[PDB]
């Protein structure tokens, strides 16, 4: 009753999940449970809104495909569906971010990503512009240029 | 726990639907390994529905018990006044 | 006169607060001006709480309560045999008053340790599955547990009907007087049951205590103890009584109602804390007495109804921890046509195995072993085990209202376990069985009579059985 | 109940996680070496 | 005797009587009100006070307001003049057609018939409906749980049962709308008027309606079933009839009893129902039975909370049900009317000792052939096609046109006798109609109609 | 046994014992005598030695009821008052005694028709207007009642007078008048 | 001190004393009764009134009936004269062999031994049961608890322990039946006579018996465990003996407390239990202990209500035991007897420094392979056996063989199975499980391990099957 | 007022869960006997007497109408809670919304399998 009653007093809930923190993704924001009353195309612009809805849709589709992956395994998936799962895992990692206050928890440096850089990076992942880069390139980076640099370094090492 | 039982029920209903569809696909492709797959996924769906029935019985028992336990807590707190 | 009289202070929730009765004892029957009766439950410094054995509609504030001077008791005796009475011993069958000159307290304690002896005599139900695999002895408490409409009452009624062969005989140590306690059942069901017993001529040795679904909850809570006192009258006078409680789930529900209306703390499933004591003090009174105390017995068959087959619930577990074994009736077997729907792998009789007759042991040890192997199996040896198990399962089915003498069960189980049915296809076993029995009943009364007299299958009688089964199975379809 | 099998834990959710990680560590190896 | 209101807490009213307390379950008339407010006595609290549950709203009640003891329980008008009317829990007409003019009143609280008044043998109540009579017959004096709600023709089935019992057995019907939605109550009233069961012009109505709506306090919805049952009890005991009593919904009867018990301050039992759940249900249901004068057979719409059959309310109702009739939407989608699921409807008297060896064998054969047919539908040999054909014909033949639908479909209404039903299904099972097409068994009465329709 | 209920009701232990005694006294037409005896027995009750011995929780109820018995016999009370005191001592409600007493008192407060009515004013108003309100108010009464006025003076009302006649209540104060005008000004 | 009854509610009786209020836990004798009705003082209610719990039925008690204060708690005879005798909750003989002629009486309420009286020695107690000896071995002087639901095998197991340990015992033994079947007490009495352990003709008996069974009112069922404790405490303190104390059932103690907690006017706790459940249980259980003045080995059967192992009573009993044997209904329905749950039974001497590294490693490996099989159960259950690795299949095969090998025929269970009971030594148990674990029997059928004793009988049965 | 004067009104109670919570507060503080989830015995009576007032009048009463659209928030989709059970029992149908359908892109996130209207086609134009 306490959180359930609180929900109706807020304008933009951020719901942190333990299922997400155990993946190692921080902050553990649940993308399919967080809400904002200004997530409106007439407020944030149609590009922002469309990118956000596409991210949420690919994450829900990843959820729906994970059951099929549990039974039939990964090799018996469609090609469109392997592409969905790839882009979904990449988007999961890219929602992660290193915090300036968590520099002791991670050892990483703090990154503060501007808004247009966020929209642009997620649009580029949803478009397929980074199908060739690994998924650990998006884990704990700021803008997408950092994901590219991290992929180049992770390759240059091995 | 009611939440444990709900999670497990959902998981196994999903497994049941997936194996049922795989059986139908195998019975289509069957028109030796395909018949084996058809029977394997049929038996998997049978076992999944069996587990679903047992878990539904457990779920109903547990939710009735939870309602009664909360009522008893409220009644005991009110009778102390 | 506030010593033998009181004035109802308040009434409602089934409980009457009465002012006065300064001389009333705890658990004493009091009587209201409206003809209703009650039990003095709570003696308090200023009032008495009285449990009403009837409807509150009949009691108003200010009504006068006299005391009877007697702790709650019921009439007992053989004058109750053949009568249908309510939970207080009043006749409800319209045949006049019970001519009982003895009364007995319903709340007496069970015999202790020394008055008893181990159960040794068989209580013949007439059901093949029970008498072979789950044998019951005289003095035992065997639970009949199962879902709704799985055949529990049918087992109890077949037992009562079966006792007719013994109650007509001349051996008094072999007679069994039956008590059927109906607790919260439909009244039409009890009337149909009484007619079913009158058709079978089984009422002349049966008492029916009826507290049905429209009776007050205190009456349904009391009916088992009234019936138990009626049966203790036989247990303590050298005779043998059987008592069926149909069922104790409904008595537990009635007691939970009475406890919640008295504002007593609910526990698991809102049952009181002493819902175990409710049944334990009752089923402890079914006992076998040693010969210094008469040698009589009282066998109890409490019935319990489960929900969706859950026997790990509260009241089922309680009664399982009280009784000496259980007969599990399964719904899956009932719907598949296996009747009685006894689950032979879960049904157990802890103390009745030492009571089985010798001939039934001779065939039933083998039958138990073979059905067990069939349960473990489901080559050419495992297919033989499957065949034998299927044949034995078809052999354990039985019709309704027709219990069998022990010698006929022995003959049929013999034909089944020795292997004579293995080339019959299973869908004919039942048919064969009837035919076989008919033959053994008409042309071979002397073999049955000698197996009954010996209690065992002599090798002479074993040879006769072999001859008869081979000669009959020959000229069969 | 879209991610019900892996939100429940147990063998069918842990085996799913292992299979996904196997496939994508394979793909990340065959994607890094091609860079 | 006259008392005065001393406390008003919601729908519970404490009334103090300076002389002569009323017995429990008596009805008390609150004085000085624009509409009639009746209180039912529930407890004697001491100090000449009684606690009562109100049968209507208690707004505007004043402490000290006078209250009159009626000297009996709630009394309702019983008789033929109740047929075609609508009354509420206190026996008032609510159809705006004037006073219900009977010669006799009856209290809604009465005891179940004594043990010596019971009929010692079970018998079948023949309804003239083929699937019911064959596969899950109704016991004369029994309780029938009607499962299935909207979109399966429950109201057409109710009206057809009313009509068939009035025609065949000469007995009337009562319909107790416990917790009835007012919209659906109006709908049912007019559906019954159009199908001819209720007749607003002459005295040939067949059903008496008793409504307790959802906007009524819990006591009203708790006693409306007893009001309907009192009308039915008149028709059985005084007229010697074979009455039908419909109770819709029985779960709402249980819920009203729960709410009443919680308002009276009683500790709730398991799950949440009243501690007196079983004896409430018992003192109601034990009155629906066969006496030596007539019988009352009761069809009771069942709702299962959370689809848990072990819930205390369904599990307490199922202890009394002698039959079960399941209206399925999958059967209605197949065009089969009534939509009675033939494999899920059960009956306790489906027993060779009650219905006869022949009836029982025919019903078991029909059931096995339908099971076999669905077994074959699972995968879609030599005689598998023959069972498929005969099962299609059996399915089509369970259908039947109802009289109460003649103004819609145009076809004539069939009341099939029991012998005709047994014989038709016997012949279809023995292969006597493997030449007729399967569409010749759809919506006919006896089997002669199937052969005459195949002649076309 | 039908009761003679008083005109006003008091509730609780005080109300129950007072109603019981009022009913007992009205059956024998001894109301005024019992009234005077309860006044006296309450003023006896307030005795410090007696109060200390009656409120004491570790004194056995036997000795305490014997003490109340003899100390009522020292007064030569009616049987009704004697039985009341013994009933209060036997039940252990002696602590409520004065409450009970006052309850019975206030019961007969209305039996004599004495209607309690308090007039709050700003500053203590003199006796001329007081007899004026005496006469104009006893017009507010039914058959045979007499006024019990208690003229209170709180100047926080700064004018007018608030009159509480039994349970009727008229607000002639100027504060409510000006606040009502102000609310009409703002609303 | 003479008081009078003022209220009777079931087993609870309020008594009003004018002079001389009796302390808490005193015994009071009701006057005017055919049998002895004893009330134990539980509460002082003020106004010279006490609340008491009756040791027998309170029917026929009247308000105003006289009650005498004995001046001391319930006192039972303690001594060697209690051996071979049966006494009830208040120490009366209930075997009709006449009075118990001891020289001293003890009150059934005493303080538990101090912290400086404790003993730390931990010898193992070999029972002859393979699952107990391997996975959760008992200890001499320890506290053993047998948990289990209704009909899973607590009494069969306690009677097998009486057969295996108490028969060959050096010291004395006390059996307290607390809220169990009276015919089981009759069975045990006559079985101990026909075995010679109770000798009705001389003073050679070695077992005392106390009984308050499920027909007794809740007060007697609440105090009879205390009576058995008192007898065992005399044999431990006043004779230095090594005592065996069998309690069946100890849960009933707690249960009876619940039944009176309602009538004593106490706010209920969780599941409607007394608010004093843990303190009552601890006050009883700390007396069941080993001191440095003598040893008590305690075997207590603990009923688990509705198979709920988190119920307050078993969950609170768990912390009082040195070794716990948890029987399972799921394991029983597979036919494995005793139904011991191998992944739920523990012991505190399961430490390599106590049992040896060989025993410790074998037990740990058995539990590991059983836990692995338990992990695989889901995959096995839906997708079947064919989708496992050959390593998973090998571990399933070995785990099922080990499962069946943990079963064992009991000597007390012959009568309802016919199979002779086997008593397996400890070295044989370690050896057989070590061999099933090493892979020395991966060829035998798993039904050859079912209901045998040592591993040689498994090989013989596998031969006989072929 | 509109329903009685020949006109047509629609009313949306957003939402009735919170009204039930407010009534439960008032009742618990007045010491009325609590029931399941601490709700008083007449919370069904509350919502039912609120919702039976949405009616369609015949032409003899002006022909007006009142349509009610009560809103109910379920917790984790649990329609077997006390107040959802009551209001589902009272109403003539339900429009059920899913959060999985919401995030799948199906918006309005109406679950068509679960939604129902017991009026049905009698409330549709012939074209629709
Ligand atoms: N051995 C049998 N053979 C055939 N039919 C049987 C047999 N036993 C029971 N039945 C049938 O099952 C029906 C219901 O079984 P029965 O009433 O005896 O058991 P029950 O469990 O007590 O049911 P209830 O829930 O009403 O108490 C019986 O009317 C009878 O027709
Ligand atoms: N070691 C065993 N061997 C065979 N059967 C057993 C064994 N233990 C229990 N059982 C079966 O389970 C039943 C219950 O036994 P029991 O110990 O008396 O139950 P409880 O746990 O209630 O004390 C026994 O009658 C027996 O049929
Ligand atoms: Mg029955
Ligand atoms: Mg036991």
């Amino acid at each position: 009753p306490a959180p359930a009653t609180t929900f109706a007093h807020l304008d933009a809930t951020t719901v942190l999940s333990r299922a997400i923190a155990e993946l190692g993704i921080y902050p553990a924001v649940d993308p399919l449970d967080s809400t904002s009353r200004i997530m409106d195309p007439n407020i944030v612009g149609s590009e922002h809104y469309d990118v956000a809805r596409g991210v949420q849709k690919i994450l829900q589709d990843y959820k729906s495909l994970q059951d099929i992956i549990a039974i039939l395994g990964m090799d018996e998936l469609s090609e469109e569906d392997k592409l969905t799962v790839s882009r979904a895992r990449k988007i999961q990692r890219f929602l992660s971010q290193p915090f300036q206050v968590a520099e002791v928890f991670t050892g990483h440096m703090g990154k503060l990503v501007p808004l247009k850089e966020t929209i642009k990076g997620f649009q580029q992942i949803l478009a397929g512009e980074y199908d060739h880069l690994p998924e650990q390139a998006f884990y704990m980076v700021g803008p997408i240029e950092e994901a590219v640099a991290k992929a180049d370094k992770l390759a240059e090492e091995h | 726990t009611l939440k444990d039982i709900t999670r497990r029920l959902k998981s196994i209903k999903n497994i049941q639907k997936i194996t049922k569809s795989m059986k139908m696909v195998a019975a289509a492709k069957y028109a030796s390994e395909q018949s084996a797959r058809m029977t394997a996924m049929d038996n998997a769906s049978k076992n999944a529905s069996e587990m679903i029935d047992k878990l539904t019985l457990t779920f109903n028992r547990t939710r009735q018990a939870v309602i009664t336990k909360e009522l008893i807590e409220i009644i005991s707190g009110a009778a102390a006044l | 006169d506030l010593e033998e009289t009181g004035r109802v202070l308040s009434i409602g929730d089934g409980i009457a607060r009465v002012h006065g009765l300064r001389n009333v004892q705890a658990e004493e029957m009091v009587e209201f001006s409206s003809g209703l009766k009650g039990m003095s439950l709570n003696l308090e410094p200023d009032n008495v709480g009285v449990v009403v054995f009837g409807n509150d509609k009949l009691i108003k504030e200010g009504d006068i309560v006299k005391r009877t001077g007697a702790i709650v008791d019921v009439p007992v005796g053989e004058e109750l045999l053949g009568r249908v009475v309510d939970a207080l011993g009043n006749a409800i069958d319209g045949k006049g008053p019970i001519g009982s000159k003895t009364r007995r307290r319903v709340g007496l304690k069970a015999p202790g340790i020394i008055p008893r002896i181990s159960v040794r005599e068989p209580m013949q139900t007439g059901i093949k599955a029970v008498d072979s695999l789950v044998p019951i002895g005289r003095g035992q408490r065997e639970l009949i547990i199962g879902d709704r409409q799985t055949g529990k009452t049918s087992i109890a009624i077949d037992t009562i009907i079966n006792q007719k062969r013994f109650n007509d005989g001349s051996d008094e140590k072999k007679k069994l007087y039956c008590i059927y306690v109906a607790i919260g059942q439909k009244r039409s069901t009890v009337a149909q049951l009484v007619k079913r017993l009158t058709d079978a001529d089984a009422m002349k040795y049966t008492i029916v205590v009826s507290a049905t679904a429209s009776d007050a909850a205190p009456l349904q809570y009391l009916a088992p103890y009234s019936g138990c006192s009626m049966g203790e009258y036989f247990r303590d006078n050298g005779k043998h009584a059987l008592i069926i409680y149909d069922d104790l789930s409904k008595q537990a529900v009635a007691y939970r109602q009475m406890s919640l209306l008295l504002r007593r703390p609910p526990g698991r499933e809102a049952y009181p804390g002493d819902v175990f004591y409710l049944h334990s003090r009752l089923l402890e009174r079914a006992a076998k007495m040693n010969d210094a105390f008469g040698g009589g017995s009282l066998t109890a068959l409490p019935v319990i109804e489960t929900q969706a087959g859950d026997v790990s619930a509260y009241i089922p577990t309680n009664v399982i921890s009280i009784t000496d074994g259980q007969i599990f009736l399964e719904t899956e077997l009932f719907y598949k046509g296996i009747r009685p729907a006894i689950n032979v792998g879960l049904s157990v009789s802890r103390v009745g195995s030492a009571a089985q007759t010798r001939a039934m042991k001779q065939v039933a040890g083998t039958m138990k072993l073979e059905l067990a192997q069939y349960r473990e199996v489901a080559d050419a040896a495992t297919q033989q085990l499957l065949s034998r198990g299927v044949r034995l399962t078809e052999l354990l089915k039985q019709g309704q209202y027709s219990p069998m003498a022990i010698e006929e069960q022995v003959a049929v189980i013999y034909a089944g376990v020795r292997g004579y049915l293995d080339k019959l296809e299973p869908s004919k076993i039942t048919k064969f069985e009837n035919a076989f029995l008919s033959h053994v009943v008409s042309q071979h009364q002397a073999l049955l009579g000698t197996i009954r007299a010996d209690g065992k299958i002599s090798e002479q009688s074993d040879a006769k059985l072999k001859e008869i089964v081979t000669n009959f199975l020959a000229g069969f379809e | 109940g879209a991610g019900s099998i892996r939100e429940a834990g147990g063998a069918f959710g842990k085996r799913e996680q292992a299979e996904e990680e196997r496939y994508f560590r394979a793909q990340s190896r065959e994607q890094l070496a091609a860079l | 005797a006259t008392g005065r209101i001393v406390a008003v807490i919601g729908a519970v009213v404490d009334v103090q009587f300076d002389e002569g307390l009323p017995p429990i379950l008596n009805a008390l008339e609150v004085q000085g009100r624009e509409t009639r407010l009746v209180l039912e006595v529930a407890q004697h609290l001491g100090e000449s006070t009684v606690r009562t549950i109100a049968m209507d709203g208690t707004e505007g009640l004043v402490r000290g307001q006078k209250v009159l003891d009626s000297g009996a329980p709630i009394k309702i008008p019983v008789g033929p003049e109740t047929l075609g009317r609508i009354m509420n829990v206190i026996g008032e007409p609510i159809d705006e057609r004037g006073p219900i003019k009977t010669k006799q009143f009856a209290p809604i609280h009465a005891e179940a018939p004594e043990f010596m008044e019971m009929s010692v043998e079970q018998e079948i109540l023949v309804t003239g409906i083929k699937v019911v009579d064959l596969l899950a017959p109704y016991a004369k004096g029994g309780k029938i749980g009607l499962f299935g709600g909207a979109g399966v023709g429950k109201t057409v089935l109710i009206m057809e049962l009313i009509n068939n019992v009035a025609k065949a057995h000469g007995g009337y019907s009562v319909f107790a709308g416990v917790g009835e939605r007012t919209r659906e109550g109006n709908d049912l009233y007019h559906e019954m008027i159009e199908s001819g069961v209720i007749n607003l012009k002459d005295a040939t109505s067949k059903v008496a309606l008793v409504y307790g709506q959802m906007n009524e306090p819990p006591g009203a919805r708790a006693r409306v079933a007893l009001t309907g049952l009192t009308v039915a009890e008149y028709f059985r005991d005084q007229e010697g009839q074979d009455v039908l009593l419909f109770i819709d919904n029985i779960f709402r009867f249980t819920q009203a009893g729960s709410e009443v018990s919680a308002l009276l301050g009683r500790i709730p039992s398991a799950v949440g129902y009243q501690p007196t759940l079983a004896t409430d249900m018992g003192t109601m249901q034990e009155r629906i039975t066969t006496t030596k004068k007539g019988s009352i057979t009761s069809v009771q719409a069942i709702y299962v909370p959370a689809d848990d059959l072990t819930d205390p309310a369904p599990a307490t109702t199922f202890a009394h049900l002698d039959a079960t009739t399941v209206l399925s939407r999958a059967i209605a989608e197949l065009g089969i009317y009534p939509a009675v699921d033939p494999l899920d409807s059960t009956s306790r008297i489906m027993d060779p000792n009650i219905v006869g060896s022949e009836h029982y064998d025919v019903a078991r054969g029909v059931q096995k052939i339908l099971q076999d047919y669905k077994s074959l539908q699972d995968i879609i040999s030599e005689e598998d096609k023959l069972t498929v054909s005969r099962a299609r014909k059996i399915q089509r033949f369970l259908s039947q046109p109802f009289q109460v639908a003649e103004v819609f479909t145009g076809h004539m209404g069939k009341l099939v006798p029991l012998k005709e039903t047994i014989k038709g299904f016997q012949q279809i099972l023995a292969g006597e109609y493997d030449h007729l097409p399967e569409q010749a068994f759809y919506m006919v009465g006896p089997i002669e109609e199937a052969v005459a329709k195949a002649d076309k | 046994a039908k009761l003679v209920r008083p005109p006003v009701q008091v509730y609780g232990i005080e109300g129950r014992y007072a109603t019981a005694l009022y009913s007992a006294a009205s059956k024998q037409n001894k109301l005024e005598q019992v009234e005077k005896e309860l006044l006296r027995v309450a003023q006896i009750l307030k005795e410090p030695k007696v109060a200390a011995s009656v409120l004491n929780p570790y004194v056995k109820r036997s000795i305490k009821v014997k003490s109340l018995n003899d100390i009522t016999a020292k007064e030569r009370f009616s049987p009704l008052t004697t039985n009341l005191i013994n009933l209060l001592a036997e039940n252990g409600r002696l602590s409520n005694t004065q409450g009970v007493v006052s309850a019975f008192s206030t019961m007969m407060s209305v039996h004599r028709g004495e209607v309690p009515c308090t007039v709050t004013s700003a500053s203590p108003l003199e006796e001329a207007t007081l007899s004026e309100l005496k006469t104009v108010l006893k017009s507010f009464l039914s058959q045979g009642q007499v006024l019990k006025l208690e003229a209170k003076t709180d100047p926080s009302i700064l004018g007018g007078m608030i009159v509480r006649i039994g349970e009727k209540y008229v607000d002639m104060s100027v504060k409510t008048k000006i606040q009502k005008l102000g609310r009409a000004m703002r609303e």
